[PDB]
C-alpha cells in the first residue's frame, strides 16, 4: 500500500495506544447498529434487538476481538496485505457469502471509532493515513473473490 | 422525481419487451453474475451455470415486479410495499448492488431493443431503475 | 427516514455543537481533502493550505446550513430548496462526493464529542447526513 | 488489468469492427443526456439544452471521436494501462479539475453503446470482458490524481 514513511509511522504509533479488546468490539457492534442490515451474517448471534443489546452481547465482543486481531497482522504486514489476507479473503467469499462493500463499511466505522478514542489527536493527516489502510486491507479481503 | 414524460417513455419501452420480461429478466442477471461476481454472495443456493433454471425462474420474478412498477408508476411506494419489506427485513442486500443490476438491465434493453434505446429513453429508464431501488431500500434503517 | 428517536438525538447532538459549528465544519473539510484528494477537484480556485481563510470561511456556510437542516428537521426538502437548486443546476457535484463529506463530518463530531458520540447517536446522524445529502441531489435529473 | 486470453481476444475482434466515429459520439452525447451534471465540464461546447441539441453538437461529436481515440490506444496497452494514460490523468486532473468519479460513468455509458450497436453479439461473456477494460482505464485515468 502506497504509504509514506510518515503515514507509517503515524499509523504505527497511534496504534500501539490501542487496546484490541475494546475498539474491535465497538467497531463490530456499531456496524451492526449504523447498518443494521450486516446483522444478516450474525444471526446466530443471539439477541441484536437494540443498540444495548447488540454492543454488549458477548459474542460480538468476542469477535470483534478476532477481526481486529487479524487486522493488527495486516499493521505488521503493509507491504504485503494481499498474502496476509488471502486466506481469510476465500474463507469470506467461499464459506461465508459475505459482499466485500461491507469491508469498506466497516472501515470506515473504524476510523470512526479511532476518532471517538483518540479526540484531538486523530488528526486529519492521521485520519488520510488510516483511511489508506483500511482501504488496502479491504481490497485485500476482496481479492479473492470470484 | 419521474417527470411525465420519463413516465411515458417508460411506458413505451416496456411495452414493447412485452412477452420477452421474463427472459431480459433472467439474461440481466446472469449479466450481473458474470460482469459483477461479488453479486454472487448473495446466491450461494443456486445453480449458476448459464441456462439453469433458478436464474430462469428468478428473472421472471424480477421482471413481474418491474412490470408492477410500470403500472404503478405514480404510485411506486405503495405498489412496492411488500417488495421494499421483503428487501430491508430479510434479503439485506446492500445498495450498491442495485446500481449493478439497473445497469445490467439497461444493457440487456440496449441490446435486445434497438430502435426504442434512444438517449432520451436511455436517461428515463436509468431515472426509473433507480427510483425503484430508492424504493427498495427505504426501510433499510 | 427520520423517526421520532433520530430527530431527538440530532436536536441533541447539534446543540452541544453549539457554536462550534462554523469550525467543526471547516474542520471535516480539511479532512475531506486529505483523504479523499479527488474531492479537491471541485474547489481549483482555493487556496487549501492547512489553516486557510477561505476554507474556514466556507466551512461556516457549510455548518450554517446544516444548522437550518436541524431546525427545520419535520420540512427539510422545503428548508433546503434553495441550497438543492444551487447544487443541481451549478455546483453539480457528483452525488458520490457527498457520502464522502458526512463520513468526514462523522469523524469530526466523534473526535469532539466523546460523550454524545454513542452508538444510537452515530446512527441518527448517519441518516440525518444521508437525508440530507439526498435532498441536495433531488434534483439533478 | 487480469484478462484472460479468451477475454483479451473477445474484446480485440469486437473492437475491430467498431466504427469510431459513429460510437465515441453517441458515447459522449448519452454521457451528457443521462447524468446532466456531467454537462458542467463542457460549457463551450454550445448548446445542450435538449437530447437533440446534444446529439446534433458537432463538437461533441467531434470530441467524442478523440475519446475513443485514446480509449483504441489503451487496447494495444492493456498490460499498461497507467503509463499509457499517465499525461492524460495529469492533464484530467492538474489543467480540467475532473472528478475521476465521472470516469466510471463514462465507462458504463460506453458499454451501453456498444450493446446497443451489436445486439446478439455483445453477449454476457463479452461485456464481462468489456467491464474489466472499462474499469481499468478508469483506474488508470484516475492514477495521477493528487
Ligand atoms: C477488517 C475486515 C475483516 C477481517 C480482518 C475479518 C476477519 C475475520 C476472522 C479472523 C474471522 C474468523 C475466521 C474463522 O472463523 O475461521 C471472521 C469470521 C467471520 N467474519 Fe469477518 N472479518 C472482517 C470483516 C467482516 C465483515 C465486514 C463481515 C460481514 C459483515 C464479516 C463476516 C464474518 C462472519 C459471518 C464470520 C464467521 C462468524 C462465525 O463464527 O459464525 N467479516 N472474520
Ligand atoms: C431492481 C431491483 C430488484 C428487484 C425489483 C428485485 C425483485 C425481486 C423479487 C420479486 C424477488 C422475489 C421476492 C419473493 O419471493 O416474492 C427477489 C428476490 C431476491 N432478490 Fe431481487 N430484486 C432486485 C434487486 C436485487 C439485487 C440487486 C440483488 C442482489 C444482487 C437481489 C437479490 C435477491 C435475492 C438473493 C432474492 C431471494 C432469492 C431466493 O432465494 O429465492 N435482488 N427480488
Ligand atoms: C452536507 C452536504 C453539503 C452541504 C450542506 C453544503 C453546503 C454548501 C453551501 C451553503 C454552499 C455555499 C452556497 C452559496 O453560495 O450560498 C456550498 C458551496 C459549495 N459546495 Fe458544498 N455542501 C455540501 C456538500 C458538498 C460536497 C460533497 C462538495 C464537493 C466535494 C461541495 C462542494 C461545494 C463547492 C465547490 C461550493 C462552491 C464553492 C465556491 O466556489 O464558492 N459541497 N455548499
Ligand atoms: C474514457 C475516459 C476518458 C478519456 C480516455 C478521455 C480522453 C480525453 C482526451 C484525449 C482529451 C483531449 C485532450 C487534449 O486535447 O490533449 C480529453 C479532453 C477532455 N476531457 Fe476527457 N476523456 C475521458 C473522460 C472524460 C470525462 C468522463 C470527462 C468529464 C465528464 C472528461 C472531461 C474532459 C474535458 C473537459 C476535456 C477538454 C475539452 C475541451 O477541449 O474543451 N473526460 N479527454
Amino acid at each position: 500500500v502506497h504509504l509514506t514513511p510518515e503515514e507509517k509511522s503515524a499509523v504505527t504509533a497511534l496504534w500501539g495506544k490501542v487496546n484490541v479488546d475494546e475498539v474491535g468490539g465497538e467497531a463490530l457492534g456499531r456496524l451492526l447498529v449504523v447498518y443494521p442490515w450486516t446483522q444478516r451474517f450474525f444471526e446466530s448471534f443471539g439477541d441484536l434487538s437494540t443498540p444495548d443489546a447488540v454492543m454488549g452481547n458477548p459474542k460480538v465482543k468476542a469477535h470483534g476481538k478476532k477481526v481486529l486481531g487479524a487486522f493488527s497482522d495486516g499493521l505488521a504486514h503493509l507491504d504485503n496485505l494481499k498474502g496476509t489476507f488471502a486466506t481469510l479473503s476465500e474463507l469470506h467469499c467461499d464459506k461465508l457469502h459475505v459482499d466485500p462493500e461491507n469491508f469498506r463499511l466497516l472501515g470506515n466505522v473504524l476510523v470512526c471509532v479511532l476518532a471517538h478514542h483518540f479526540g484531538k489527536e486523530f488528526t486529519p493527516p492521521v485520519q488520510a493515513a488510516y483511511q489508506k489502510v483500511v482501504a488496502g486491507v479491504a481490497n485485500a479481503l476482496a481479492h479473492k473473490y470470484h | 422525481v419521474l417527470s411525465p414524460a420519463d413516465k411515458t417513455n417508460v411506458k413505451a419501452a416496456w411495452g414493447k419487451v412485452g412477452a420477452h420480461a421474463g427472459e431480459y429478466g433472467a439474461e440481466a442477471l446472469e449479466r450481473m453474475f458474470l460482469s459483477f461476481p461479488t453479486t454472487k454472495t448473495y446466491f450461494p443456493h443456486f445453480d449458476l451455470s448459464h441456462g439453469s433454471a433458478q436464474v430462469k425462474g428468478h428473472g421472471k420474478k424480477v421482471a413481474d415486479a418491474l412490470t408492477n412498477a410500470v403500472a404503478h408508476v405514480d404510485d411506486m411506494p405503495n405498489a412496492l410495499s411488500a417488495l421494499s419489506d421483503l428487501h430491508a427485513h430479510k434479503l439485506r442486500v446492500d445498495p450498491v448492488n442495485f446500481k449493478l443490476l439497473s445497469h445490467c438491465l439497461l444493457v440487456t434493453l440496449a441490446a435486445h431493443l434497438p430502435a426504442e434505446f434512444t438517449p432520451a429513453v436511455h436517461a428515463s429508464l436509468d431515472k426509473f431503475l433507480a427510483s425503484v431501488s430508492t424504493v427498495l431500500t427505504s426501510k433499510y434503517r
